[PDB]
RNA sequence: CUUGAGUCUCGUAGAGGGGGGUAGAAUUCCAGGUGUAGCGGUGAAAUGCGUAGAGAUCUGGAGGAAUACCGGUGGCGAAGGCGGCCCCCUGGACGAAGACUGACGCUCAGGUGCGAAAGCGUGGGGAGCAAACAGGAUUAGAUACCCUGGUAGUCCACGCCGUAAACGAUGUCGACUUGGAGGUUGUGCCGGCGUGGCUUCCGGAGCUAACGCGUUAAGUCGACCGCCUGGGGAGUACGGCCGCAAGGUUAAAACUCAAAUGAAUUGACGGGGGCCCGCACAAGCGGUGGAGCAUGUGGUUUAAUUCGAUGCAACGCGA
């Protein structure tokens, strides 16, 4: 994320620009992904679990739009 | 408390001057409901801080307020095991509360011989920056600022 | 003693501390500040304020170069990233660019291994 | 979405042409996920080895900091 | 004889395998420039590094290992497993139209081969990580968890080992038996309509102790193999075979018990989650714990110090 400072953008906004591309590049998320050494026995597990909740969730959503509350 | 519906109760204000601040001031004063005495001892110290600074009574007073009242404050809050004393900013009627309690109390822990006069000394003192009760406002604001880092949860 | 006035902010933002380094375009540093060594230990060296301050520090000591416009290189996921440009543009220098400079393997090396706490 | 290369009766994807593979990578310089841009998945394949071929020959770069 | 099995033609996707080459990012080290008082680490610290110039930053160089993004309940492979890019050698699978052979098939004791990680032998290599180890902490202790280091090893070649919760805890082959939504890869007809391979989720009958499985069956059947016969003793001993060794494999008995076990149910409990409440915290005021005395109690004493209460919920209690 390389924001360049342009004529008249006061520095929130160019801040709020860096902010953003830095959070859509996932600088953060990659580095905290690398400080500790991970089995691949543990990666393979939380990939499938996150997608055995993901499809958990959308098909609990898809019937509570088939349930009433009151 | 959990629920919250604290309706705040109806103070009357001094008779002398009519003033709720110095009827809370009596009211911090006072001990075992004997509100007859700490009235006479109030009155008998501000009409003696008058006298000595020329003022007024409920001008003095505020003065001397004026320099006790905190701006900010810590509160702890524990994290990791240990304690964070994070500053808080301090509401205008705690700001008085505190000011007033700080007042007596150092006013209490003073040398002159009745309750009237070491009052009056230390209202005299807080006017110019120099009792017990503007050393805890010192403290309590230095505490607030060596922990400012901390003025996040 | 000499004018540069076109400066880069190197911060080194780690979870534990924050170096804040003002070098001209050519990589020369002409100071330094970090939250550790600007009154801060422990729980106060990684905060954003201990950054905040070190930036600070660091505008104050590059003073004597009449520094007007800085780039900006942040490094690394600590608190004291956005606190520190927040600081440099305060202080008084016209901050003209903010990259990120976080290395990342493409793969790299064995990370160590996971904490059990 | 809409998989561009299905569309156009692509047999390959040519990472010479660099101005159609710039369109699937982002700033930095990362390929883009097949999710975002809705390509096909034998596609994104052939795109990926297209661009890393690309990267290579120094036609487009690995990142935004070299 | 041609429908099981197989051959050929044309094409398709693929981290399938073996060999070689190469690229970029990053770590570490080396040299040099700038610069100065800290860095690093943690729950907090310390050990450690640093004024003999560290950390930071910049330029050049060396070397090893792994290949961000793509990347996907995506693909390939008999399983083990396989992921940058390029070339060489090479295996399987699938589809479309036909042509060919003519039951050539299925399973498989013994045999034979392949077989994660650790480990072993010889020779290389060694960035990062890291058993052992050392120091620092923590602790009642702390041969740990945390920290700073750090050697085998992790890498390569060749040879060995032959084991894993080597798992779908589900042997292989064939046939049949309502559906729905996806993923991936072919293919015919015109985004729509068909037809194949593999694959994920739900679910019908049926099945199941139940949980669940459900055309990829744990349903309905057939062929062949492997295996089980209460818990412990014990996958141990002895013997054989195999191995350089570590050990693997085959595999008992005495003795001892009345259980051991699976699934599910109601509770209770959690240093599991959520939502609420109470002078429970918080915010406050006044106390108790110290003194003297009153009073009860324990204990001791006594001829007797009558009996009872004796965590909260006994102790100015029955009185
Ligand atoms: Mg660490
Ligand atoms: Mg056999
Ligand atoms: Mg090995
Ligand atoms: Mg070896
Ligand atoms: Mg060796
Ligand atoms: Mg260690
Ligand atoms: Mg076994
Ligand atoms: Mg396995
Ligand atoms: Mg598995
Ligand atoms: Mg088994
Ligand atoms: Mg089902
Ligand atoms: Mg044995
Ligand atoms: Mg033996
Ligand atoms: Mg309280
Ligand atoms: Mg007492
Ligand atoms: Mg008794
Ligand atoms: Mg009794
Ligand atoms: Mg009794
Ligand atoms: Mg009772």
């Amino acid at each position: 994320p390389v924001i360049k400072v342009r004529e008249n953008e006061p520095f929130d906004v160019a801040l709020r620009r860096f902010k953003r591309s830095c959070e859509k590049a996932g600088v953060l998320a990659e580095v905290r992904r690398r400080e500790f050494y991970e089995k691949p026995t543990t990666e393979r597990k939380r990939a499938k679990a996150s997608a055995v909740k993901r499809h958990a969730k959308k098909l609990a959503r898809e019937n509570a739009r088939r349930t009433r509350l009151y | 408390p959990r629920r919250r519906v604290i309706g705040q109760r109806k103070i009357l204000p001094d008779p002398k001057f009519g003033s709720e601040l110095l009827a809370k001031f009596v009211n911090i004063l006072m001990v075992d409901g004997k509100k007859s005495t700490a009235e006479s001892i109030v009155y008998s110290a501000l009409e003696t801080l008058a006298q000595r600074s020329g003022k007024s009574e409920l001008e003095a007073f505020e003065v001397a307020l004026e320099n006790v009242r905190p701006t900010v404050e810590v509160k702890s809050r524990r994290v990791g095991g240990s304690t964070y004393q994070v500053p808080v900013e301090v509401r205008p009627v705690r700001r008085n509360a505190l000011a007033m309690r700080w007042i007596v109390e150092a006013a209490r822990k003073r040398g002159d011989k009745s309750m009237a006069l070491r009052l009056a000394n230390e209202l005299s003192d807080a006017a110019e920056n120099k009792g017990t009760a503007v050393k805890k406002r010192e403290d309590v604001h230095r505490m607030a600022e060596a922990n400012k880092a901390f003025a996040h949860y | 003693r000499k004018q540069v006035s076109d400066g880069v902010a190197h911060i080194h933002a780690s979870f534990n501390n924050t170096i804040v380094t003002i070098t001209d375009r050519q990589g020369n540093a002409l100071g330094w500040a970090t939250a550790g060594g600007s009154g801060f230990r422990g729980s106060r060296k990684s905060t954003p304020f201990a950054a905040q301050v070190a930036a600070e520090r660091c505008a104050d000591a590059v003073k004597e170069y009449g520094i007007k416009n800085l780039e900006v290189m942040v490094k690394g996921p600590g608190p004291g990233r956005e606190s520190t440009i927040r600081a440099l543009n305060a202080a008084g220098f016209r901050i003209t660019n903010i990259t990120d400079v976080t290395p990342i393997p493409h793969x790299g090396c064995r990370p160590p291994k996971k904490r059990r706490v | 979405k809409f998989c561009r290369f299905t569309a156009e009766g692509v047999q390959e994807i040519d990472y010479k042409d660099i101005a159609t593979l710039k369109n699937y990578i982002t700033e930095s310089g990362k390929i883009v996920p097949s999710r975002i841009t809705g390509t096909r998945a034998k596609y994104q394949r052939q795109l990926a080895r297209a661009i890393k071929r690309a990267r290579y020959l120094s036609l487009l770069p690995y990142t935004d900091r070299h």
